[PDB]
Parts: structure tokens; C-alpha cells; sequence
């Protein structure tokens, strides 16, 4: 939005490696971690003035 | 002269078979069952004759 200050972008790194299947072998698990980046918003302004005779 | 019934020998069985439960896991599943029995009851040991070696 125009009346904001920052744009935030998230990056998710997942993690997990497969193992050989076995019925009673313990289950491997996957996971993830997240990082974020923020960038400042810049607002530019421009105008005009018009007269009747002009 | 008794008042019980006169059963010389009896087998007191509480329950032949009970399905205790089922547990579902990700890779397998388990079931458990049970039974109950109080053994054999002899009320009149004088009415039993046992021979060994026939």
C-alpha cells in the first residue's frame, strides 16, 4: 500500500533426507527454517498548478 | 445336608475372550486381547479318587 514503510520477503529453507524403509525402523522427519528481508518504501510527489487565464 | 448345589468339580471361567483394544501407528498397528479364569474348584475332595501308573 502507498501508506506503508517496508516490504518484507520471506525465504524458507527446508531440510530432510530420505532413508531406507523398514517396518519397525524409526521414522525420519523433515523440518524448515525461515529468514526474512525488509526493504524501505520510497514515496515520490509531483504536482501541478493551473490558472484560469492560462 | 448342604445348600450349595453339590458340585464336586467346577471350572470358574470369567471370560473366554475380550478384545482389549487396537492402537494404530503410522507404519504398523497393534491389537491386544485378554481372558480371565479362576482355575478349577473342588468342593468335595473325598469324592475324587486318583490312580497313577495304569
Amino acid at each position: 500500500s502507498w501508506e506503508d514503510q517496508e516490504i518484507v520477503q520471506g525465504i524458507v529453507e527446508p531440510a530432510g533426507t530420505a532413508v531406507e524403509y523398514g517396518d519397525h525402523t524409526n521414522i525420519p522427519l523433515t523440518s524448515w527454517n525461515a529468514n526474512f528481508e525488509r526493504r524501505t518504501i520510497v514515496r515520490g510527489e509531483l504536482g501541478m498548478m493551473v490558472g484560469t487565464l492560462e | 445336608g448342604s445348600t450349595d448345589g453339590g458340585s464336586v468339580f467346577s471350572q470358574l471361567v470369567q471370560s473366554k475372550f475380550i478384545t482389549l483394544g487396537v492402537e494404530k501407528r503410522a507404519k504398523s498397528y497393534v491389537e491386544d486381547f485378554s481372558n480371565g479364569t479362576a482355575g478349577a474348584l473342588c468342593k468335595r475332595p473325598w469324592a475324587v479318587v486318583r490312580y497313577l501308573g495304569i
